[PDB]
C-alpha cells in the first residue's frame, strides 16, 4: 500500500494486499478503562501520604499506562493495611485538616481499608506532566493519615486520559530479549 | 470502567460511588484511526 | 510536475503561501473547549486581531547535525507585537498556534526533519524521541515538500490558560535523517518557522506601567 | 427471626481485580466539565494502530543506507515483539503488558535522498523451520513484494499472522531461539547514485491485530 | 440449606460519614409540633448571601475616613477568604469548613456623614500577575466603577469570579503570597468637607457564589 | 447596584452589572442538613455521660455549625468504643434510672456501639443558648452509662435549626492567614 | 438528611429510625434571600 509519506495522513495497510484474509480481533483487553482498574501498591511513605500518582513506580502496569497519556480523569479506590484510624481529608484542605475524627475518620478492623474516592480537583482535568520533580499542589486526590500506614494501593476508576506519550520497554541486546516464562 | 461485574446497583446510590461529571453548554484517536486506506496508487494486476 | 498541489493560508492580514505543499494535519483536536466557562464569568472577549503570522528562527539543519537535533521553540513565546502586548495586559486567555513551517534547500537533498507540536512537558528522553509520531506532527523531505504545516488546537490544563509563568505548547524538529548536500544539491537548509495564534479570547486585566 | 447466613470461608479476601466495588463515604460531588476535550482515546491498540513509530537500529539511527556490494540484506531479525528495533516502538513499548497476541503488524518505508537517487528495495518474510536468506533470489520464494522509489514516497506492508496456535507469546526464551513466529527479513535489489540514502521503516498495528491477557512485570 | 455469603474483608468498618444508617431500638415516638416556626433556614450560603456583614479593619473599626492627601487608597488586600477583614465576617466565618469555592462575593458601601459632606470613591479590581495600584489613574485600567454620595446611600458591587481552574482554595500558604485570585483594591477620588467620614463596607454572597468539599480542622 | 442602605432590605448585586455572566452554582455541600450528619467525637467524660451538645468542641464542624443557629431539632446516632454494657436512659428519667438491664442495656461485641437515638425533649424544640455554663436540665438527649466509655460521638440527624448566629474564624494577622495545605 | 444513600427502607420500620414529627392545627431565610434586586436607581447608559 504505497502513498505519500511526508503527509503523515494515517495510511495503513493490511493482509488482503498480497493475499490472505483479515480477522475479527477482540481487543477488549487493550481497553484503556479496563486495564487501569486494578490497584497499584505504592509505598505509603510513613503516615501522612498524599494521593499523588507520580509516586507510583513508573514501571508498573497502572503506572506505566498512566505515564503514557498526558491528560486524564478518574476516581479512586484505595487500600490501607495499617494502624490506628485513617482520617482522609479533601483537596486543598490544610495539611493539618487531616486529624479531626469528625473528618472521614475510619475505624480499624481487619486488616486494610477499602473505600471509594472521588476525583476532587478544582481543575476540570489533571495531568502527570505540567509544564507550568516539579508538578502542582492541586494535583492531589485528597490526602490520608492514620498512625502508621503499611500498604498503599490506588485502584484508579472510570479512567479516561486524553492525548498520548512515548511507550518503550526493556532495552534488549540480542534483538530478542530472553526471560523465563511459565513452563510445565 | 475496568472490572465492575456486579449484578446490583452496587448498593450505595448513584451520586455516591463516583463524583458526577457536570456537562457544559476513542473520542478523537479513534477518529484518525478509522480512516487508513489499504488501496493502491497505481492499479492491481494479475 | 505532479498531481499538482498549492495553497495559501490567511490569518488576519498575514498570508503564507507554498507550492511543495503535501497538505497538513491537525491532531488531538480540531475544535476548542467551550471558552465560555465559569471561571471567566462572562468577563471574556474575542480579540481576533492579533490572530496572525510572526517569524522566529529554528536551528540550521547542517550535514553534520546529528540524528536528534530537534531545536525546540516554546509556544507561547516572546511577541514584539500584538499577542504579546495582550499577554502583558492580561492574565487569563487561550488560543491555538497555526504554525506553517518551511525549510528551504531544493528538490535535490537527502534526509528529513521531524516536525511536531506537543503540549505540557518539561524535557524528553532520547529513547522516547522515537515516538513524536504521537502528537500533532509533520514530516519534511525536499523530494516532495519544502513546507510542513500542522495546525494545533487548545489543550491547556484549563479552559483559560495564563502565560506569564506557563507555556503549554512546545515545537520540536528532530533530525530523523541527516542532510546530504550531494553532487548538485543545495549547500544548507535554514529551518524557518511561521506561526500564528488563533481562536483566542481574553479575560482579566491589570493596572498600568505607571 | 432473621435470615440465616453461611459465613462461607474463602469468599471475599481482597483481590487486585475484584469485580465488585468498594464503599463510598463522601458523595454528592458535582465535578467540572469534560466537554469535547482534545485528542482523547480509549484503547491502546487504537493509537498503536493509529500512529506508527520508527525502529531503533544498529547504531541507533532509524533509517538505513544502500549497500553498494553483493551484501544486500538491509535488515533481518526475530519476528516477535522482543525485536530490539521494536522494543521501544509504540506497539512494542506496550505488548510487554500482554502475555499473548495475534493479528498483523505493519512496516512503512520511506526515502529521503535526491531525485537523482532512483532506488529499489525488497521485503521478504520467511517462517519457523529454516534460517532467513541473504539473497533476494533465494528469498523470492517466501511471501514477498518488490517496489521502487517514485513520486509518492511512503509505503506500508502488512506482514501475515502465521502460527500453529491462533496466538503465541510476546516474551521469549533461550529455547525459542528457533522462534515460534519466524524471522522477517528485508533486502536490497539494485539502485542508482542511490547509495547511502535513508529508507526509514516504522510500525503500526494492522487491522487484523489483537492483544490479550494483562501481565504486569517490572519494565523500564 | 441457606443462602451462602462472602464475609468480605474491608467492607463495613465504621466511617464518619458512612452512607447507611444505624439501628433504632426504642421507636414509636410522636414528637411535639414544629409548625411554621420562626426564621428557619437550610443552607448557610442562604443566610450568607441573604444577610451580609461589615469588615474588620486596621484598628478594628469597620468604616473608613476620607484621606485628605494624595494617598487615596482607602483599602487594598489579598482577594481570598484569608482576608483578615473577612476572616470573621459571616461568609468568611465559614468558608473555613470548605476547601474550595467559586462564585462571586459582594462589597456594599455606605456613608454616614453630613449632607454638607458630598464625597466620591472608587473600586478597582486587579488580578494575579502584578501588584495592585495606588493611583485610581493607574487603576482605572482594571475592571472598575465610580460613584458619589447622594439620596440613596448604600450600593453593592459584585466582584468577578476569575481563576484558571473553575475553583481554587479558601486556605493559603507562603507560596501563594502571589495569590491565585488577585488583590482587590478600593480607592478615593475627591470630596468636599467630606474628610473623616464613614464609608463602611459589608459582604454577602452574590448569586454566582458556590462552596464545596467539607473540611473540618480546628478553628476558634 | 445602588439603593437605600439605612433600610437594610436585602439589596444584593451580581456580575452582569458592569459586565460578565453569572453561573449555575451547586451548593449541595453548604446544605445545612447535609453538613451536620457526620459524627462528632466529644470526650465521653467517664461513664455517666449526658447527651448534651455544648460539651462538644465549639470549634469542630458539627460543633461550630451547631453553635451558629439558636434553635434546632434533630435526632441522634451515637458511637461508644467502650467496656461493659451501654444502658441508655430517656430524658427526664432519674439519673439512677440508667442501670437496670431491662432498660435499653446493649450487650458488648467489638468494638463500639452504633445505635439510633430519637430526639426526646418535652419541648417542641431545643437550643444551645437559653436566656432563661447555665442551660436547662431538659436539654439532654437521654443519658448513657456502661462501665467505662472511651469514645463519644454524636451523628446528629434529620437536622434543622432556625434563626441565625455569628460566624467568625481564625483571626489571621497578615490580612491572609497562612497554613500548609495538601501538596504533591 | 445528610448522608443517607441506602437503596432499601433501611430495614427497620418508619416509626423506628427517627421520632415522628407530629403536626399541629429555607422556610424563611430563603424567603428574604430570593428577593434582592440587581437593578439601578437611575438608568444605565453606553
Amino acid at each position: 500500500t504505497t502513498s505519500a509519506g511526508e503527509s503523515a495522513d494515517p495510511v495503513t495497510a493490511t493482509v488482503e494486499n498480497y493475499g490472505g484474509e483479515t480477522q475479527v480481533q477482540r481487543r477488549q483487553h487493550t481497553d484503556v478503562s479496563f486495564i487501569l482498574d486494578r490497584f497499584v501498591k505504592v509505598t505509603p511513605k510513613d503516615q501522612i501520604n498524599v494521593l499523588d500518582l507520580m509516586q507510583t513506580p513508573a514501571h508498573t502496569l497502572v503506572g506505566a499506562l498512566l505515564r503514557t497519556a498526558t491528560y486524564y480523569f478518574a476516581d479512586l479506590e484505595v487500600a490501607v493495611k495499617h494502624e490506628g484510624n485513617l482520617t482522609w481529608v479533601p483537596n486543598g484542605a490544610p495539611e493539618a485538616a487531616l486529624d479531626n475524627t469528625t473528618n472521614p475518620t475510619a475505624y480499624h478492623k481487619a486488616p486494610l481499608t477499602r473505600l471509594a474516592l472521588p476525583y476532587t480537583a478544582p481543575h476540570r482535568v489533571l495531568a502527570t506532566v505540567y509544564n507550568g520533580r516539579a508538578l502542582p499542589t492541586s494535583f492531589n486526590y485528597g490526602a490520608i493519615k492514620a498512625t502508621r500506614v503499611t500498604e498503599l494501593l490506588y485502584r484508579m476508576k472510570r479512567a479516561e486520559t486524553y492525548c498520548p506519550r512515548p511507550l518503550l520497554a526493556i532495552h534488549p541486546d540480542q534483538a530478542r530479549h530472553k526471560q523465563k516464562i511459565v513452563a510445565p | 470502567s475496568g472490572n465492575t461485574g456486579s449484578i446490583i446497583n452496587n448498593y450505595y446510590m448513584q451520586q455516591y460511588q463516583n463524583s458526577m461529571d457536570t456537562q457544559l453548554g476513542n473520542d478523537w484517536f479513534s477518529k484518525l484511526a478509522s480512516s487508513a486506506f489499504s488501496g493502491l496508487f497505481g492499479a492491481l494486476l494479475a | 510536475l505532479l498531481e499538482d498541489r498549492i495553497l495559501t493560508t490567511r490569518n488576519g492580514h498575514t498570508t503564507s503561501t507554498t507550492q511543495s505543499s503535501v497538505g497538513v494535519t491537525y491532531g488531538y483536536a480540531t475544535a476548542e473547549d467551550f471558552v465560555s466557562g465559569p471561571n471567566t464569568s462572562g468577563l471574556e472577549t474575542r480579540v481576533a486581531q492579533a490572530e496572525r503570522f510572526f517569524k522566529t528562527h529554528l536551528f540550521d539543519w547542517v550535514t553534520s547535525d546529528p540524528f536528534g537535533r530537534c531545536h525546540l521553540l516554546e509556544l507561547p513565546t516572546d511577541h514584539k507585537g500584538v499577542y504579546g502586548y495582550l499577554t502583558d495586559s492580561y492574565a487569563y486567555m487561550r488560543n491555538g498556534w497555526d504554525v506553517e513551517v518551511t525549510a528551504v534547500g531544493n528538490q535535490f537533498n537527502g534526509g528529513c526533519l521531524l516536525v511536531a507540536m506537543v503540549p505540557e512537558l518539561c524535557s524528553i528522553q532520547k529513547r522516547e524521541l522515537y515516538q513524536l509520531t504521537l502528537f500533532p506532527h509533520q514530516f519534511i523531505n525536499p523530494r516532495t515538500n519544502m513546507t510542513a504545516h500542522i495546525t494545533v488546537p487548545f489543550v491547556g490544563v484549563n479552559r483559560y490558560d495564563q502565560y506569564k509563568v506557563h507555556k503549554p505548547w512546545t515545537l520540536v524538529v528532530m533530525v530523523v535523517a541527516p542532510l546530504t548536500v550531494n553532487s548538485e544539491g543545495a549547500p544548507q537548509i535554514k529551518v524557518y518557522a511561521n506561526i500564528a495564534p488563533t481562536n483566542v479570547h481574553v479575560a482579566g486585566e491589570f493596572p498600568s506601567k505607571e | 427471626g432473621i435470615f440465616p447466613v453461611a459465613c462461607s470461608d474463602g469468599y471475599g479476601g481482597l483481590v487486585t481485580t475484584d469485580p465488585k466495588t468498594a464503599d463510598p463515604a463522601y458523595g454528592k460531588v458535582f465535578n467540572p466539565p469534560r466537554n469535547m476535550l482534545p485528542g482523547r482515546f480509549t484503547n491502546f491498540l487504537d493509537v498503536a494502530e493509529a500512529c506508527p513509530t520508527f525502529l531503533h537500529f544498529e547504531g541507533d539511527v532509524p533509517y538505513v543506507t544502500t549497500k553498494t556490494d553483493s551484501d544486500r540484506v538491509l535488515a533481518q531479525f526475530d519476528l516477535s515483539l522482543a525485536a530490539k528495533h521494536m522494543s521501544n516502538t509504540f506497539l512494542a513499548g506496550l505488548a510487554q503488558y500482554y502475555t499473548q497476541y495475534s493479528g498483523t503488524i505493519n512496516l512503512h518505508f520511506m526515502f529521503t535522498g535526491p531525485t537523482d537517487a532512483k532506488a529499489r528495495y525488497m521485503i521478504a518474510y520467511a517462517p519457523p523451520g529454516m534460517e532467513p536468506p541473504k539473497t533476494p533470489e533465494a528469498a523470492a520464494h517466501c511471501i514477498h513484494a518488490e517496489w521502487d522509489t517514485g513520486l509518492n514516497s511512503k509505503f506500508t506492508f502488512s506482514i501475515p499472522y502465521l502460527s500453529a496456535a491462533d496466538y503465541a507469546y510476546t516474551a521469549s526464551d533461550t529455547a525459542e531461539t528457533t522462534n515460534v513466529q519466524g524471522w522477517v527479513c528485508l533486502f536490497q535489489i539494485t539502485h542508482g547514485k542511490a547509495d547511502g540514502d535513508a529508507l526509514v521503516v516504522l510500525a503500526s498495528a494492522g487491522k487484523d491485530f489483537e492483544l490479550r491477557l494483562p501481565v504486569d512485570a517490572r519494565t523500564q
